[PDB]
Formats: structure tokens, sequence, C-alpha cells
């Protein structure tokens, strides 16, 4: 396919299951409200999620995510994963 | 699910059940004040204004010792503190001038007004992705007098009744 | 056995290694020295929080590390959980935020800041007990938060209060 690559681990969190992915941009987030909102261990849902800077887009690009939702896309660069774990 | 007393913000005399849930600033504004006609002429009940453990003073509201006990909240040991402090000044201000009575309350009606302020949303700083049945999304509140490390998570409903310009302000400043 | 409990985090910095405790009192420091003088980058950091303690009042604030307080057995750790969190989550919203956001939160915090300064300043002092201690009243707070305090450390600087207190008796 055209495989995406994670550059770098920016962060990590314990978010709400299913604030990943492209609803997590700074702008979809500004246009559309944040999917992590007043989340907090009352409920889960509840995923340790990790802030990626991906391969040829600025830093606005950059989307929470999960190792669940990395695989599923096949990103490149997986590597670097079980390297920021430790 | 127990609540907990954070800190005692006021004290007076009011209205026989003018207290919990229908006292907050907003219960008052939607439904009117439950102490609403109390001035002299019915007798009172001393009531204590809380300010509540992971709550915004938005939601603070007025009780009684036995409400507080009928509730089982936490922090009890406050009220007993917050009754030592208060008769420690009473009694400091035994004779004291009219000089240390001016002074006192004048500075009474400063820290008074800073209260009323953290209730008043400053402005909005976010908004949640999901929204509620009736349509309102979640806001993320600074407010006045306080720094942004006390901000909140707040229903949409609530807010807009009394500050939809802050919520206009912050849909405008974007597009 | 005798426990310190934290009231609440006022602030968070990076500081020099050991900079914290009770050599890092604003009255500590001005008697000998603040321990993170001219700290840099050129040596350890480490992430230090402000706190206010239960029973006492805003001048014995002192910085402290999430060691210092596990090693003297603090109370009220359950609060440096929730505070990281939202200082991440501020820090974070940071990061995006607009100009005019950013700037508003330069403002406001300024504000913050100086509102806490006067916490730490004698406002007047309305007792004294039979060097005597003195019921002081705080600049910026309510009658609700005065206390008491040793004579000898708040006549160090605040020995005019303690004069205009005495004038008037």
């Amino acid at each position: 396919e055209e495989f995406e690559t994670i550059e770098r681990f920016m962060d990590c969190r314990i978010g709400r299951k299913g604030a990943t992915g492209a609803t997590t941009t700074i702008y979809a987030v500004e246009a559309d409200g944040d999917p992590n909102a007043g989340f907090e261990k009352n409920k889960e849902p509840g995923e340790i999620q990790y802030l990626i800077k991906w391969k040829g887009w600025s830093h606005i690009h950059n989307t929470w995510e999960t190792e669940e939702t990395l695989k599923q896309q096949n990103v490149r660069g997986m590597k670097k994963l079980d390297n920021y774990k430790k | 699910e127990f609540e907990t007393i954070e800190r005692f913000m006021d004290c007076r005399i009011g209205r026989k059940g003018a207290t919990g849930a229908t006292t907050t600033i907003y219960a008052v504004e939607a439904d009117g004040d439950p102490n609403a006609g109390f001035e002299n002429k019915e007798p009172g009940e001393i009531q204590y204004l809380i300010k509540w453990k992971g709550w915004s003073h938005i939601h603070n509201t007025w009780e009684t010792e036995e409400t507080l006990k009928q509730q089982n909240v936490r922090g009890m040991k406050k009220l007993d503190n917050y009754k030592k402090k208060d008769q420690e000044t009473k009694r400091w201000l035994k004779n004291a001038s009219p000089e240390d009575v001016e002074y006192y309350n004048c500075q009474q009606e400063l820290t008074d007004d800073l209260h009323k302020q953290y209730q008043i949303v400053g402005r909005i700083i976010a908004h949640s992705n999901q929204k509620s049945a009736a349509g309102y999304p979640d806001y993320y509140c600074k407010w006045q007098g306080l720094p942004y490390s006390e901000c909140s998570w707040e229903d949409g409903a609530l807010i807009s009744k009394k500050f939809q310009a802050c919520i206009d302000e912050y849909f405008s400043r974007k597009k």
C-alpha cells in the first residue's frame, strides 16, 4: 500500500478508549471538539495512547494512537514503539 | 461517591430549609432563591457556604451541620475547625477600635467580591466532541480570579444559561 | 509520629537537586540565601513543587520533590497525581494555543502569581500572646485565614506592623 510511518513518539497518556486517530488532530479537535474531553479513571474505555509525530507531516498532523490502531494501519517504524515502551 | 468538603466559603443565618442543590448560584438564577424574602420576622438557622472537592465554585451550596451529616459527607473536621476559628476572630475583635472594625469590614468585603468571581467564566478554552441529547457539548472553563490549574469541564446546558457570550466568542476566535 | 499533609500545590519548576525543604521557605531564603540561586541547564535538573501545607500559613510553603514527599511520609499524595495530570494537560494545550490565547494565559498567570505573593505578607497584626507570638491577618486573605506566628520570625520583616498594632493599644 502507501504505508504511513511513525517518526517519533512525542507523548503518552491514559485516555478514553476510542479517543485516537484523525479525530485527535489539533485541527479536528478545535473544529469538532476533543474526544478525550473530561476523561479520567472514573470510567473505561480507558487505554494507554501515544502522541505520534508522522514522517512527512508537520506537528499539527500529530495524532494519539494505540498499539492496536498502530498495527491495524500497518505503519512502518513499529521498532520505535517497543523502544519507547522500554 | 460521598462528597468531600474542600473549604468553608461563608456563613449566614437564613431561612430553614434553604440548603443544598437549590441554593447553587445557577439553581437560584433558574428557579429563584429559596432564601428569597429572608432579611427579621422569620427565625433563622445558621448555614455554611461550601466549596466541594472536585467541583468548581459555581457548585457551591449552603448547608447546615445537619444536612452535612445526613449526606455522610467527608471533611467534617473542617466544620469543627471553622467554628473554632470563627469564635477566635469574634473574640479577638473584643473591643477593637472602630478603626479595627472598619478595617475588618473593608477587607472582608474585598475577599467576598473576590470569591464571587470564582463563579464567573472568564474565558472558554475548549469543548467536547460528544454532545448531550439536547445538543450541548461540554466546555473547558477558565474562571475569573483563578489560575489555569483551576479550569474545569462544565455541562454546556449549564454555562450557556449565563455565559453564552463566552461561548460565542470562543467559536468566533476560530474561523 | 507527626505527619505533615499537602493542602495545595502552588507551583512547579525545574531546580537544582537538593534545593528543597525547610531552607526553601521565603524567610529561610532571606535569612541564609536561596539553595537554587543561579541554577542552570550545567547541572542535574529536578522537577520541584511549591506546596502550601495544611495547618500552616503561606509564609511556610516550601519546594519539594515527588521524592522528599514520600521520604517524609507527607499525606495528601493523591493530590500530586491530579496536579501533574492537569499540568501536562495545560502544558499540552499550550503547544498549539493561538498567539492571542497564549497572551491571555500569560497575563492571567502573572496576576495569579501576584495574588499568591501577597499571602506571605502581613496586612495587619491583630493580637499578641501573653518575643510574643502574633495573630496575623494576611494580605489578600479572609480573616478565617489569620494565624498565630512566632514573633521572632515576623518581626524580622514586619516590624512596622507590630508597632501600628501596639500604637493602637
